[PDB]
């Protein structure tokens, strides 16, 4: 209910420190083009049921608009008009050609079948097809949404304009053309701004004290990057609790009894919760779970140096506040979760292109963007006496507003 | 009992290796008991290559070719000569199409007249056929392959026709004799072994034991190709697996040759011939027989720290697609020119071997097998688990298992292929949302949930992070009785372990267990790649609400998902089918995952019971051949209770997502109760199911939940025949029951009520494990306690008649209520029957635990019983020894029935000397396959000074008898028991069970005298609610069972069967009788009658009347008396008097068995569903007697000990002075000296004698259990090696092993004892020269030894005493160690503490001056004893060996005696000192 109001708060904020007239904030705060569609589907059973679909490009002054696709029961105008706000802030911090946007659906995936959820996507392709297209729109997968996904809405797109499009939609399967890497892009990015971080606060990657909660695909290649860098990981969790030991736990072994789940946790051994884990000692902390859990009452016992927040706004505004007072460095969730849009720019290029990289060609490009994109923000934020959160908004605000006063729609 | 065999490394042959291992078979004869007559012949048979020498010699009209081009056959036929020349003819036709040449048939010639009488009259015919190569067929193995092809169509015509006949082996290196004979009639009978023209390699043999006393010569083993130790536990799952694959298999090595081998296996087959079938088709396939032995019998690849990442790659690959086979084995296989040698993932059996300089590997279970010069003998090794004993004839060498091992496993990239091909499932935690019903009350009361239940299961779950516990084990009646409705799974029992196989534990063993699942579609067995792998795999079989909605919402093409509606609105049978159609339907589509919901589900369609569902579609599926395409996931509200997650398991379910109960507690966070965080909450859950499903499994001795999948360990009680035939197969049924229809009706009642409750918003309250008002009927209602104490109390007769009026009538309880007497008969005067005095002696209290009782209680229920002159019993904790004499009143505390539990607690020289009948606790009515848990807040010092273990340590009883591995080992204790106390009789204690005629059977040959059927309805004082609930079955069905097939097979003239379980009436006693009791046992009721309110909180020991508590301030409110017992039992006996004359019978052995004048009461016909049941089983008499006369000749004559022993030492022991002698024994002799040792005890008592009084020596092999029950004084020097169980339950004395003196190698690294050393001991010491075995010192309790390295899970129980290695440890050492010491030598100090399991033990350094000089003084000892290097040179090098000794120590040990120790020095009594140490500890 209050997102919107929140990333409009937050873009006037921006704007005001930048110091741009109102122009650009009453431009900015609305998406440009939203487009509200009802979508007929066939079920098993023969009867007829409509989808209520949406889509909104918040702005494509840079260029082609970008945005994901979520199959979320609850999914509504204001929540699809945040997130295009918030991927449009994610490509200017990472400095992309992308303008922004998101893209949803009304429906179930859970009663909804195989066939009828392939019926679905095609619909949706048929009903939106006229706004999305190469130089337009750019699917690419989201919460409830993946692969199998993105190839039939390829398909059908290659079916609808009569040409084979393969960069017009990201996150394919590899034999479909996509890209290596798509699966360790977040642990990638933020393995870069861990060890970015590292060197800028003078704490010595090699042995430095990590805890990883959440132990998902993310942690687990994250967890895999430190060992293969060197620092020691004291501190693993997950959904059935975590563990400890000051000098290593072999993320060798625990990555080769990792099930499908990423569950690591013993059957008649007693585990931590991650409110006490929170509070280990350690360099760096990585919460990588559940939002809403570094608050007013831990905030007094986290004792991490770097704080890294992988999730989507695990932290509240207290404990940014009480932190920044400590003089402990916080890494914005805009640019620690930043890999998985990195890759999915490095896929379309790929396509674009015609031609595919390599695993360690992705590797370079990715850890020099990244790297590029953490010098600028931190140079900013410490050349303006500001929280980094802040830093992060202005930057990415900033390229969009200059696009526009270029472009002269203001 | 066991295997053998003598072979030849380098491959020369001789027929001395062939009379050697007659002689071994000779041996090994002795192992086995004795049945109708010594001469018969319980199974045996010997292997041996192929004899061209001889065939050519003797068959004289056959143009053999060479060595390995032709094959010979081995044919059992009948008497009769029409069918033999039928099948002949036949067998030649298929030959002769397959296009292998026929070159001619032979007859054995046998000696008839050399066998027993049953064998004789069995005897089959024998011919040998010879088979022909063609010279299409360039390799041996593609001949072997067409020879395994003819034999599996000859054996499919054979059982298409019905005819009887088998094929004992065709193959063209192995020929196989075997048949119902003893090993000193095989040579005899089969004269073709007498021949000196036989030359082979190796040969192997074996014995059987024939559980039951009819057995088949086709069963008995050594099999086609491999010789079979023990049991196999997984025997229906395996076959269900192996039949759905069997659709599916398909190659290119057989060809089209797969629609001709389409059977593959033996239904009707053994366990044994079941493997062999299976192995030999693996190994046919194109897989080397090391290979697919280790695919079929892997190791712990699941929870090892002690593994190669080669190793745990492979053995996760081929769990992937192929399930592991559980059970105590010892695999021994060969291929003609390849040999191997196994044990199970747990080492369960023994198998020490020998090697000598002219390559003669001698492998058999025990040692003293066959004499052997100890100046030639080389290695005395032991095979010990996961190690594979490899020998390759052609090569002549012992391939090392480490090199073959890391070459299997790097024939292929496993460990790329599992980095790879293994699919994420990582799930969205922005999809996160907590689902609600908003009518939670209404389905909650639909499914059958109670405010009881959810208080007294689910919220303790959290609490305790463990099953909540209980006592008073269930009494209410049974399901298919009861009333009031019940859902399905009520039904169904749990089953256990008792003979054959031990339950395994789970905590202490957890580097055994594997939950390991494997979700998706199997494929190609014979040549996998990758496929097979790329599936998903979890960690615990239940799911979490995220988790099953990522499983649902995976969407790759490979892995499909389906929901399937499990609902029906009428016809069960259309909902079935109709549910059938949609599965099949979407396999064909291409489906993998099938999800079962009872979701969606309204006032119109109802819900099918999960289980019947469950099953219903596993067996469908494997029928058509088609399971392994897909996983079955289940989606039901009734699932809260690990039985029901384990019976889901257990009949097919993939995976549960219990979404009520995970509503439940959402709603309770909302309402405030459980403050714990949501996910904490369903994590934990999660957590605690997986437990419980371990100890259900550990229950058993299914060790893999993959296993446990397949397998159908559950028993229907109450459900018909046909039902069970066609949706439950395999299942044990034995009275029939309701159906199909009954069970809609019930199902359809229970949904109409529930969505009808118009009337409030309130659960009703359960009364499963209590009694409410209303609620379901128990046997002990308040309305029977009281009028039952007022009786005892105020010797009424009018009220105690009144009392067994109400608990038998207005109700039914249990399966004998269903029973009435004729009453057209002759009734007698009461005084003309029997008399009361006479009545009372054959009565028992049941075993009552010191630790669960209180003194005051025990000793007023010990002498209530022994003045009215039955038979007391003492429970697992001991007795003190002051006890055992009178007091000046005249009362007898003293005990006449002494228990052996697992524990062996107080077992000792004079607690058991001092006795009258011993019992061996193989299980309970309660937790059979469960062990007890004894914490240090509830263990006080006035229990554990009568336990002999430290004040305030939490003391731990394993489930298993380690002692007892199978029925040989189990008569091998009855022996020792018996030698112990000559003057006592034997028991043992069982619980009713399917099988449970063929186990008394088998016990019987064990020759136990008395044997005890207790059924689950008998109390307890702690275990979990769910092993209270659903264990066990009624003791009728088990007493109808055990007498059947003991008086079928003739043997129950030979015991004396017993009876005990809420045997609370009079009534219930005839009933006993009639189905064929001799002795009961009363040990609620005595409680009852003492003041006990049935309350169940003895687990609490918190008892308000201070009947179960020992407390003393709950101890002082007592108010029992002997005479209320007295006059309860008088009061039994008169009634039952009253009866008798009622029934017109004379005396207690004439009525016995009179099960004719029994019939069913109308009232079973009124009842709507009772009245489908069929008792014609119980209701059955075969001719024979039913009376035990004969005296269970036992062999305690002819034994060294009486023989030699004894003769020149009565002597010393009864003067008081020393003797020496010595003495020659072979591993016949098993015990040698516990006779000596109990004579001692009972001359003179606990004190014994001055130290080294009397010194036995000993020369050669020992047998079995050497050196048991020693007391102090004693000292055997035993100059040789010896069997299992040395020193078996140690009263003091010493110990010394020590090698053969022609053995000249480091007999320090040579092992030189068995698995189990001092199991039970409680003090004394000890000098081994040698490495030992699996286990050692398993439940030490104050002995001190010394070993040069010991085996797996050596210390596992100790609660005292001190260990001293002087060499290298295996894995897992001091599992569970809660006491004593062990300074364990080692040199690399990290391995050491990766191999120990830290979970309960801290390690420190050596700093104590005291510490150092015992130790010193006991090498000291151990050198002047023993002269071993490794000991003088330790201490020659002190200096170093101080800093490189490791001591370990458990906390609560070294806390406990640290505070003692402070209290000592302040200057406080011991007494009170142990009082101030254990209430601050205990705080
Ligand atoms: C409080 C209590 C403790 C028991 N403890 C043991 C025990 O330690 N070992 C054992 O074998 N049976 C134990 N039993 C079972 C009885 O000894 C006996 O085997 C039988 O179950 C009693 O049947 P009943 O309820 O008709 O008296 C116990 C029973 C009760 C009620
Ligand atoms: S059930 Fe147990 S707690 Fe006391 S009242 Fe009876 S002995």
């Amino acid at each position: 209910l209050d997102v919107l109001k929140s990333t409009q708060t937050v873009i006037h904020k921006a704007l005001e420190k930048l110091g741009y007239p109102e122009e650009v904030y009453e431009l900015l705060k609305e998406p440009m083009r939203l487009l509200t569609v009802k979508i007929p589907v066939r079920m098993d059973d023969g009867s007829v049921k409509i989808f209520t679909g949406y889509r909104a490009q918040h702005n494509d002054s840079v260029g082609p608009t970008k945005g994901g696709i979520r199959f979320h029961p609850n999914v509504t105008e204001k929540e699809v008009k945040a997130l295009s706000i918030w991927m449009s802030l994610k490509c200017g911090i990472i400095d992309l050609p992308y303008g922004g946007g998101k893209g949803g659906i009304v429906c179930d995936p859970r009663d909804m079948s195989f066939r009828e959820l392939e019926r679905l996507s095609r619909g949706y392709v048929r009903a939106i097809s006229q706004i999305v297209g190469p130089t337009k729109d750019v699917p690419a997968p989201d919460v409830f949404t993946n692969s199998q996904i993105m190839a039939w809405m390829m398909d059908e797109y290659s079916r609808i304009d009569e040409f084979n499009s393969p960069g017009f939609i990201t996150g394919k399967p590899l034999v479909l053309g996509g890209s290596h890497g798509r699966e360790s892009a977040t642990a990638k990015g933020v393995t870069i701004c861990i060890k970015e971080a590292a060197k800028k606060r003078g704490i010595d990657i090699k042995g430095a004290r990590v805890v990883v909660q959440g132990f998902g695909n993310a942690g687990s290649y994250l967890a895999k990057f430190m060992h293969d860098a060197g620092a020691k990981v004291v501190g693993i969790s997950d959904a059935y609790g975590g563990l400890y030991d000051p000098e290593g736990l072999d993320i060798d072994y625990l990555l080769d009894r990792r099930d499908s789940f990423g569950t690591v946790t013993k059957l008649f051994n007693d585990t931590i919760t991650n409110q006490e884990l929170l509070e280990l000692d350690c360099d760096i902390l990585v919460p990588a779970a559940i939002e809403n859990q570094i608050t007013e009452e831990n905030a007094h016992n986290i004792r991490a140096k770097i704080v890294v927040e992988a999730a989507n706004g695990p932290t509240t505004l207290e404990g940014t506040k009480i932190l920044s007072d400590r003089d402990i460095l916080l890494v914005p969730d805009v640019l620690a979760s930043a890999g998985g849009v990195t890759v999915s720019y490095f896929e379309w290029v790929q396509n674009n292109q015609g031609f595919y990289w390599s695993e360690e060609e992705v590797e370079e490009k990715l850890e020099k963007m990244m790297v590029k994109s953490f010098n600028n923000i931190y140079e900013m934020a410490n050349n303006r006496r500001i929280d980094m959160r802040l830093a992060a908004y202005m930057v990415g605000v900033r390229k969009m507003a200059e696009a526009s006063r270029f472009r002269g729609w203001i | 009992c066991g295997i053998g065999l003598y072979a030849h490394l380098k491959g020369k042959q001789t027929h001395d290796i062939v009379k050697q291992g007659l002689k071994m078979l000779c041996q090994l004869d002795h192992r086995g008991g004795q049945g109708s007559d010594p001469d018969t012949g319980d199974g045996a048979g010997l292997l041996v290559q192929i004899p061209d020498a001889f065939f050519r010699k003797e068959c004289k009209n056959i143009n053999l070719p060479e060595k390995e081009r032709y094959g010979v056959g081995m044919v059992f036929f009948s008497q009769k000569e029409d069918e033999r020349k039928k099948i002949e003819k036949q067998i030649n036709a298929l030959i002769e199409q397959e296009g292998q040449v026929v070159l001619g048939w032979r007859t054995v010639p046998v000696n008839v007249g050399k066998i027993g009488t049953v064998a004789q009259k069995s005897c089959p015919f024998v011919r040998q056929v010879f088979i022909g190569a063609s010279s299409d067929l360039k390799d041996n193995l593609s001949f072997e392959r067409k020879l395994y092809v003819i034999r599996k169509q000859a054996e499919n015509w054979g059982v298409t026709e019905g005819l009887d006949f088998y094929f004992a082996s065709l193959s063209s290196q192995t020929i196989v004799y075997k048949g119902l004979l003893t090993p000193e009639q095989v040579d005899a009978f089969y004269s073709d072994l007498q021949d000196e023209a036989f030359v082979s390699a190796f040969a192997l043999v074996h014995s059987r034991f024939s559980t039951n006393t009819f057995p088949t010569w086709e069963r008995a083993h050594p099999n086609r190709y491999l010789v079979h130790n023990g049991e196999i536990n997984t025997l229906r799952g395996n076959i269900n697996w192996m039949r759905a694959r069997e659709q599916q298999f398909v190659s290119e090595s057989f060809g089209e040759d797969l629609n001709k081998i389409l059977p593959i296996l033996n239904a009707d087959g053994s366990d044994s011939s079941i493997l062999d079938n299976a192995f030999e088709f693996f190994v046919m396939a194109g897989r080397k027989p090391a290979h697919t032995a280790m695919m079929l019998i892997p190791e712990p690849w699941t929870e090892n720290t002690h593994m190669s990442k080669e190793k745990r790659a492979f053995y996760e690959y081929h769990s992937s697609l192929m399930e592991p086979w559980d059970g105590p084995t010892a695999i021994s296989f060969t291929d003609g020119k390849q040999i191997g040698a196994i044990l199970d993932r747990n080492g369960l059996r023994p198998a020490r071997y020998y090697v000598t300089k002219d390559d003669y590997i001698i492998f058999s279970s025990e040692v003293g097998v066959i004499e052997v010069e100890q100046e030639n003998v080389l290695y005395k090794n032991r095979l010990e688990p996961g190690k594979m004993l490899l020998i390759d004839l052609e090569e002549g060498r012992i391939i090392s298992d480490e090199e073959v091992k890391t070459q299997i496993a790097t024939e292929y990239p496993y460990q790329k292929w599992l980095e790879e091909e293994l699919v994420q499932v990582n799930p969205d935690p922005e999809s996160r949302e907590e689902e609600q019903f908003s009518d939670l009350l209404t389905r909650q009361k639909a499914f059958g949930y109670t405010y009881e239940d959810i208080q007294k299961y689910l919220i303790p779950v959290i609490k305790e992070g463990k099953d909540p516990l209980g006592s008073m084990g269930n009494d209410a009646p049974l399901a298919v009785l009861s009333d009031r409705a019940q859902s399905l799974f009520n039904y169904f029992k749990q089953l256990f372990a008792q003979v054959t196989n031990p339950p395994i534990d789970a905590i202490r063993e957890q580097l055994v267990t594997s939950t390991m699942t494997w979700l998706g579609a199997e494929g190609d067995l014979l040549h996998p790649s990758e496929r097979n792998v790329r599936r998903i795999k979890l960690y615990t079989p239940v799911l979490s609400n995220e988790q099953f909605y990522a499983l649902k919402t995976i969407v790759h093409p490979d892995l499909k998902s389906q929901k399937i509606d499990v609902l029906f609105s009428e016809d069960l049978e259309r909902g079935l089918k109709d549910m059938f159609t949609q599965a099949e339907k979407a396999i064909s589509q291409g489906v993998s995952l099938l999800i079962l919901s009872d979701k969606k589900m309204n006032e119109r369609l109802t819900p099918i019971p999960p289980l019947l569902a469950v099953s219903a579609l596993h067996q469908h599926l494997i029928r058509k051949g088609l399971r392994t395409k897909v996983s079955i996931i289940v989606e039901s509200g009734e699932a809260r209770e690990v039985h029901h997650f384990a019976a889901l398991i257990g009949y097919g379910a993939d995976a549960i997502n219990p979404y009520l109960a995970y509503a439940t507690y959402k709603q309770e966070i909302d309402e405030g109760r459980l403050d714990i965080s949501y996910e904490e909450a369903v994590s934990k859950y999660g957590k605690s199911i997986t437990e419980g499903v371990v100890k259900v499994m550990s229950k058993m001795g299914i060790s893999t939940v993959q296993s446990y999948r397949g397998a159908q360990i559950f028993e229907a009680v109450g459900i018909s025949r046909d039902v069970i035939d066609r949706y439950f197969s395999g299942t044990a049924s034995q009275l029939g029951g309701i159906d199909l229809q009954t069970i809609a009706e019930e199902a359809q009642r229970r949904h109409r009520e529930a969505y009808q409750d118009d009337y409030s918003k309130t659960l009703e309250p359960g009364s499963d494990f209590q009694w409410r008002n209303g609620g379901e009927h128990h046997a002990f209602n308040p309305k029977t306690i009281h009028t039952l104490q007022w009786a005892c109390r105020r010797n009424d007769y009018n009220l105690f008649k009144q009392y067994t009026k109400a608990a038998d009538e207005e109700r039914i309880g249990f399966l004998r209520n269903l029973f009435a007497f004729d009453g057209n008969r002759k009734p007698l005067k009461l005084e003309e029957v029997e008399s009361a005095e006479s009545i009372v002696k054959r009565f028992k209290t049941g075993a009552m635990s010191f630790g669960s009782l209180s003194k005051e209680a025990h000793e007023a229920l010990a002498i209530a019983m022994n003045r009215l002159g039955g038979k007391s019993n003492s429970g697992e904790g001991g007795e003190d020894p002051k006890r055992f004499v009178p007091d000046e009143n005249g009362d007898d505390r003293r005990s006449a029935i002494k228990q052996i539990a697992s524990g062996r607690f107080g077992v000792k020289s004079h607690y058991l000397v001092n006795a009258d009948e011993l019992q061996i606790k193989m299980a309970q009515g309660a937790k059979p396959g469960e062990g007890g848990q004894l914490p240090g807040n509830k263990v006080y010092p006035w229990v554990a000074d009568v336990r002999g273990s430290t004040p305030g340590v939490g003391l731990i009883s394993p489930p298993p008898h380690h002692d007892i591995y199978s029925i040989e080992d189990l008569a091998q204790l009855i022996h020792d028991l018996k030698n112990a106390n000559r003057d006592a009789r034997i028991s043992v204690k069982l619980v009713s069970k399917a099988g449970v005629g063929t186990i008394a059977a088998g016990v019987a040959k064990a020759t136990a005298d008395v044997i005890v059927i207790s059924g689950y309805d008998g109390g307890t004082g702690a275990s979990p609610k769910t092993s209270i609930k659903h264990t066990g079955l009624p003791w009728e069905l088990g007493l109808a069972e055990a007498h059947q097939t003991l008086m079928l097979n003739g043997l129950r003239d030979r015991v004396v069967l017993e009876t005990d379980g809420k045997l609370m009436t009079g009534r219930d006693v005839v009933m006993a009788a009639l189905l064929g009791a001799e002795e009961f046992g009363f040990a609620t009721a005595p409680l009852v009658v003492l003041g006990c309110v049935m309350m169940r909180a003895c687990h609490l020991d918190t008892c308000p009347v201070g009947v179960a508590t020992q407390n003393p301030e709950l101890r002082k409110k007592f108010m029992g008396d002997p005479d209320h017992i007295v006059n309860y039992m008088l009061f039994i006996a008169e009634e039952v008097r009253e009866y008798m004359a009622a029934l017109g019978f004379k005396t207690f052995d004439e009525m016995i068995g009179r099960t004719d004048v029994l019939h069913v009461s109308e009232r079973a016909k009124e009842h709507w569903k009772a009245s489908q049941l069929d008792l014609s089983t119980l209701l059955y008499q075969p001719e024979g007697v039913r009376t035990f006369q004969s005296p269970q000749n036992h062999k305690i004559d002819q034994s060294l000990d009486i023989t030699t022993i004894l003769p020149a030492v009565q002597e010393a022991i009864e003067s008081g002075k020393e003797a020496d002698i010595s003495i020659e024994i072979n591993n016949t002799n098993r015990v040698a000296g516990t006779i000596t040792g109990s004579e001692i005890s009972k001359r003179y008592g606990e004190e014994g004698l001055p130290e080294d009084t009397i010194k036995l020596h000993f020369t050669g092999s020992a047998g079995q259990s050497f050196g048991a029950f020693v007391p102090k004084g004693m000292t055997l020097y035993l100059d040789g090696d010896s069997n299992d169980y040395v020193g078996k339950g140690l009263s003091g004395g010493k110990i010394i092993v020590k090698s053969s003196e022609g053995f000249n190698s480091a007999s320090d690294d040579n092992v030189i004892i068995g698995n189990v050393a001092f199991y039970g001991a409680t003090s004394g010491e000890a000098y081994i020269n040698g490495r030992a075995g699996e286990r050692f010192a398993v439940r030490n309790s104050g002995v001190n030894v010394v070993v040069e390295g010991i085996g797996d899970h050596g210390c596992e129980y100790m609660t005292g005493g001190s260990v001293v290695v002087l060499g290298d440890v295996g894995k897992n050492f001091a599992a569970g160690m809660s006491g004593g010491i062990a300074y364990v030598l080692t040199e690399d100090v990290k391995a050491f503490k990766r191999k120990c399991n830290l979970e309960m033990i801290l390690f420190e350094s050596l700093e104590d001056e005291k510490e150092i000089q015992q130790i010193k003084a006991m090498l000291e000892r151990h050198t002047a004893y023993t002269n071993s290097q490794k000991a003088e040179d330790l201490l020659d090098q002190w200096e170093d060996s101080v800093k490189k000794f490791v001591k370990v120590i458990p906390k609560n040990y070294k806390q406990m005696l640290a505070s003692i120790e402070e209290q000592k020095a302040a200057g406080l009594s011991d007494e009170e000192a142990i009082m101030f140490a254990f209430e601050a500890n205990t705080k």
